[PDB]
């Protein structure tokens, strides 16, 4: 079993951060690549970011690569992204999800593994 | 997958290979030859390495014989030769008290030596053992020296040891030394616990044959070591787990006096003895060497049968070198009989016999005179393995002590080492590729 | 921070991460046998660093190419290869073809250099 | 221009400016004596370009680093250094550091060779 | 393909496909003999690769720079240099100009080096 759980927080007013916190289990962390996916309350899925596995590299959407930040900690295993200035576009649940890359040593992905239960973020 | 060839420099791997080994650590060893050594022991386990050890094929023997002979030689080298000494001389039996084992054994002699200018002669008298001179018909003599009829005898220089010291064998970089951390190691085949050195622990140069002396321990038991155990013209080293101490010994008080022989020359010869004259011997503790030579037949049966009687046996016949258990003690060289310690079926004296001018090595058309020590000798040293020979005779299995081949004297030590190449290129598919 | 060769029997990819721990390793009468096994060891350095010139792979301990692998010279998936294999066990199941890969590799720089030179004289 | 340590008395802003004069100097029984010193120059120039190379430098005699400075290392500010002090000063205070400070980009750069490989294996 | 000087009598630009070729048979009292012939071997190559350092075209057999071909070096064409000639005779034409073009070279890359060390020191 596989599990992820994020901790983040709910409602900021626009122009303020929120910062989300997924705690993951059942994996070796440290392995798999992690992901940020988001789905507007009415809408689809979108790709928000992406990080590798030891850290090191990051990917954002354009639509937020100079407002988000995506970090891990292997050692708590947690992954954590911190969300600056914060539009009305932004409502939507946040999923963690493990997958979406490949330390070349590794067999291919890109696709995502595992989705978390996902954290409601809204803006005002 | 589409993966490409990715190419890594820095890769944990090695092929076997042979290459020349640099030495490290007054003395025939490690005057201006050897590198000084690091004092860290920088020795690093490799996990889950198994490594295929052989020590009959291991060329740091090969390389260790030819280091101690070579430097050897150039010890010896820079010396007074003795042949202006290639002369008869009259000898006569020494008038001193003569016990029952050495009567014949030394012999007083006088002869008409060089002095330090060529037109000048010196009536000279000494003291030689009987195993360096043999018979001669001439007017106004009865012997002459051992040699002279087949080689030079240098004069080994005073003041220069021959006591062995630890000698480190270092690789180049590139290469690695690997070492088998393996109790109870048969010497021969895969190796679980290897570990990697820079350099080996430092190796006594320890001449000697039939007995291994003040060489390394088994870790618990007594190993059993041959390249083929059943072809009996192999010789079997065995490796002790726990010391036996032998004692040896030369009782005489001996005053050395010496002459010159040529400009910038000196010959050094025993002047006479203080006190009676007895023969030489070394003890070995009886209850100790009984339990020994118990042990060695308890791991012999492993191979010979566990219902299979096992007998020694002095050796079958030869040249003294080989016959005998010959030993450096305080620069002098014993030749002691050790036919008390290996006769049996499953404090004990050794006599020993002190021969000045020798060979070192079965090689001919050299030969060393070693000088005399004044005083007393007396060495105390570790017995830590036996060079065996199965006797080719059916049941009952006799075992005999070994001769000197010297390698086996340097296979005792350096059987746990290997030198490696370090290949530091190598390939694997990755999905990495350019662009 | 397993020393020299710490890592020989760790997994290829444990291993990949140890390359500067060893690859200092490889610099650092009686006078001639030292300095020729000096020279040696210069002349061992001295021609694998060669090599990697002549691949384009000069100044890196981790050079990535563009030749494929063809599945003959091993056919084992990279988690089997990476995860479940020491470069020890590697480097004998593909000795046989080190001499193909090489030349492949040489091969490739040779077109690539041409290529950029191509490049390079576009204006 | 000013000699092969013309620049030695002068400011790191200048004396910078000279690296290949000192660079292209370093280079160039009795036979063993001779021997051992090409030796020893060829084996002191080798370490020299495998630590460069270690460090991702190699080919450049001016390399720029991700390691940042620590204040620790050193506390004058950019322009003191460069504009007053010369480099044997500055080897000598920095002394006490420099393993540290090679260190660190060993560290360097192995965290970004792997990097390069995990961009590079994106398809 | 041709061998290690197969290329020797081809003209300059048949030639330049097997520069890895020559390349790589540049590395490979008794005694000091055969150690000066080894000294003296691994001498030259690495004061060539010092040079192709400094040039900064380390690590290539081919490598392109800045410095502007001066007509008074050699005014051919193009189609008389790469074609209807050898290496050999333009080694004969391009003697007393070997030091200056390597003066440029060396200059060139310095400020070439300088202007990176520019551009990356912007943030
Ligand atoms: C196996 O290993 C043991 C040692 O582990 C060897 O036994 C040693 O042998 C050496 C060489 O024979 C002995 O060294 C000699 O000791 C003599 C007595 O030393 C005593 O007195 C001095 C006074 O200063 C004390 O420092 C010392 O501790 C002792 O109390 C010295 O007189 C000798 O020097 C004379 O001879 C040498 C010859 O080389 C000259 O250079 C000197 O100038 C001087 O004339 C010498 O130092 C050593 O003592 C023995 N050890 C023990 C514990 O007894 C075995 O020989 C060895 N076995 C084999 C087969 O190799
Ligand atoms: C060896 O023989 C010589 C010659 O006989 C002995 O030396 C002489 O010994 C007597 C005493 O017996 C002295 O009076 C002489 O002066 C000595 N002569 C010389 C030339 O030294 C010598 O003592 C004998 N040695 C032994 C051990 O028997
Ligand atoms: C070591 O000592 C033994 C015992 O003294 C010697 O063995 C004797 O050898 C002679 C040879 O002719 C035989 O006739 C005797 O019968 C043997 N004695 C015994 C008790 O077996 C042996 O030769 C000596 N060896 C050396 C090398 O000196
Ligand atoms: C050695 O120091 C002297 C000064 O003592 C340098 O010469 C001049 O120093 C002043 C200092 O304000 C500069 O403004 C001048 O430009 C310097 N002269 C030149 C020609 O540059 C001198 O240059 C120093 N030497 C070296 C080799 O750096
Ligand atoms: C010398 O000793 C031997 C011992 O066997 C003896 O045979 C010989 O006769 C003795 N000679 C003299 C002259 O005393
Ligand atoms: C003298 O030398 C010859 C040849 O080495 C040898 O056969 C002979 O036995 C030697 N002499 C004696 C008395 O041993
Ligand atoms: C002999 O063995 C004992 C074992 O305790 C050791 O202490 C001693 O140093 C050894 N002696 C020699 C000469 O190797
Ligand atoms: C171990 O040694 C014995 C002799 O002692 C030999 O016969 C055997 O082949 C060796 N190798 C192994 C793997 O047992
Ligand atoms: C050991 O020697 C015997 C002699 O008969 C031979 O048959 C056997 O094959 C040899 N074994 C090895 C391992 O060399
Ligand atoms: C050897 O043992 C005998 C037993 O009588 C003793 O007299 C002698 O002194 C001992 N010698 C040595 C060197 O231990
Ligand atoms: C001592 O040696 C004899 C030799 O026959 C043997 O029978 C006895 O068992 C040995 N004793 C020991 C090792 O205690
Ligand atoms: C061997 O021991 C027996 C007694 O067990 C003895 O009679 C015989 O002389 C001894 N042999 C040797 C060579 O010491
Ligand atoms: C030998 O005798 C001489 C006589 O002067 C004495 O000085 C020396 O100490 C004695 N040596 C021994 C080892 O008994
Ligand atoms: C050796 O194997 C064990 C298997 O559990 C592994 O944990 C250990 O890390 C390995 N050692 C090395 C040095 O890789
Ligand atoms: C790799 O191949 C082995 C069989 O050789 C298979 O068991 C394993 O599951 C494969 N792994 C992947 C990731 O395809
Ligand atoms: C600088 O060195 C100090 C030493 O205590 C260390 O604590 C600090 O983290 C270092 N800072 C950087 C930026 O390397
Ligand atoms: C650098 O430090 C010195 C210390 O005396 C100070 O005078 C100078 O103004 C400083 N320069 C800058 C640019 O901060
Ligand atoms: C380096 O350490 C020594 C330790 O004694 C100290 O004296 C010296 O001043 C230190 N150097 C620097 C440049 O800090
Ligand atoms: C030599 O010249 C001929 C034309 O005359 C040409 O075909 C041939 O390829 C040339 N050889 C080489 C090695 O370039
Ligand atoms: C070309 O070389 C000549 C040599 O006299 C020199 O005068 C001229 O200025 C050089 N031209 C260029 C563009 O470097
Ligand atoms: C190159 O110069 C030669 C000089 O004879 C001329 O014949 C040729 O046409 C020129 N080529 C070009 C491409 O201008
Ligand atoms: C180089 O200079 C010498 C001076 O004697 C001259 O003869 C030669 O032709 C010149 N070389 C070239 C290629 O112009």
């Amino acid at each position: 079993e596989v599990q992820l759980v994020e901790t983040g927080g709910g409602l900021v007013q626009p122009g303020g951060s929120l910062k989300l916190s997924c705690r993951a289990s059942g994996y070796t962390f440290s392995s798999f690549a992690m992901s940020w996916v988001r789905q507007a309350p009415g809408k689809g899925l979108e790709w928000v970011s992406l990080i590798n596995d030891r850290g090191g590299l990051t990917f954002y959407v354009d639509s937020v690569k100079g407002r988000f930040t995506i970090s891990r900690d292997n050692s708590k295993n947690t992954l954590s992204l911190q969300m600056h200035s914060l539009r009305d576009g932004d409502t939507a649940v946040y999923y963690c999800a493990t997958g979406g890359m490949s330390s070349a040593l590794q067999s291919s992905k890109y696709y995502f593994d595992f989705w978390g239960q996902g954290a409601l973020v809204t803006v005002s | 997958e589409n993966l490409w060839v990715t190419v890594y420099y820095g890769v944990p791997v090695w092929k076997d290979a042979e290459t020349t080994l640099f030495c490290a650590s007054h003395n025939v060893w490690a005057t201006h030859a050897c590198v000084s050594t690091d004092p860290n022991p920088q020795e690093i386990h490799l996990e889950n390495v198994t490594e295929e050890f052989n020590m009959w094929k291991n060329n740091m023997v090969e390389q260790m014989h030819e280091d101690i002979i070579s430097l050897w030689d150039q010890s010896l080298k820079p010396c007074v030769k003795l042949t202006p000494l290639c002369v008869g001389l009259q000898c006569t039996n020494v008038t001193n008290n003569i016990t029952d084992d050495m009567r014949g054994e030394l012999k007083n002699c006088s002869f008409n030596a060089t002095t330090e200018l060529r037109n000048k002669r010196q009536k000279v008298y000494s003291l030689f053992y009987r195993l360096d001179i043999v018979p001669m018909v001439d007017l106004w003599t009865n012997y002459r020296l051992i040699s002279c009829n087949t080689s030079a005898i240098t004069q080994a220089c005073p003041k220069v040891s021959f006591e062995p010291i630890p000698i480190h064998y270092c690789a180049p970089a590139g290469f690695a030394i690997l070492k088998c951390k393996d109790k109870k190691f048969n010497g021969t085949g895969p190796c679980q616990n290897v570990s990697t050195v820079q350099c080996t622990h430092g190796i006594k140069p320890v001449v000697s044959t039939q007995l291994l002396l003040n060489g390394s321990l088994a870790e618990e038991e007594v190993i059993i070591r041959s390249e083929n155990i059943t072809n009996n013209a192999k010789n079997i080293l065995v490796q002790l787990n726990t010391s036996v101490q032998i004692n040896c010994t030369r009782p005489n008080n001996n005053t050395v006096k010496s002459i010159r022989i040529g400009p910038g020359q000196a010959f050094y010869y025993t002047g006479d003895i203080i006190g009676d004259i007895r023969q030489a011997h070394c003890n070995v503790s009886k209850a100790t060497w009984n339990e020994t030579l118990g042990k060695v037949v308890k791991q012999l049966r492993k191979h010979f049968g566990n219902n299979t009687i096992i007998r020694f046996a002095q050796s079958s016949g030869g040249d003294l070198e080989v016959t005998t258990h010959s030993f450096n003690c305080g620069g002098e060289f014993f030749y002691c009989n050790t036919s008390g310690l290996f006769n049996s079926t499953w404090s004990i004296t050794l006599p020993c016999r002190i021969k000045q001018i020798i060979n070192m090595w079965q090689r001919i058309g050299q030969a060393m005179y070693a000088p005399p020590i004044q005083g007393v000798i007396r060495c105390v040293s570790n017995i830590t393995g036996l060079i065996l020979t199965r006797d080719g005779g059916s049941t009952t299995e006799t075992f005999r002590p070994g001769g000197g081949d010297m390698r086996d004297n340097w296979r005792s030590e350096l059987y746990k080492y290997k030198v490696v190449k370090i290949e530091p290129l190598g390939v694997a598919p990755t999905r990495c590729k350019r662009r | 921070s397993l020393g020299f060769l710490g890592a020989a029997g760790s997994t290829m990819g444990a291993a990949s991460m140890t390359l500067t721990v060893q690859a200092r390793n490889l610099l650092s009468h009686w006078g001639i046998k030292q300095l020729q096994a000096r020279v040696l060891a210069v002349e061992h350095y001295l021609r694998d660093q060669q090599l990697l010139g002549i691949w384009g792979c000069s100044g890196k301990l981790i050079c990535c190419t563009n030749v494929p692998w063809n599945s003959s010279w091993s056919n084992r998936n990279l988690s089997e290869i990476w995860d479940n294999m020491t470069w020890l066990q590697w480097d004998k199941e593909i000795s046989n073809y080190t001499q193909i890969i090489y030349g492949l590799l040489e091969e490739s720089q040779n077109q690539q250099e041409k290529n950029e030179q191509d490049l390079l004289a576009l204006d």
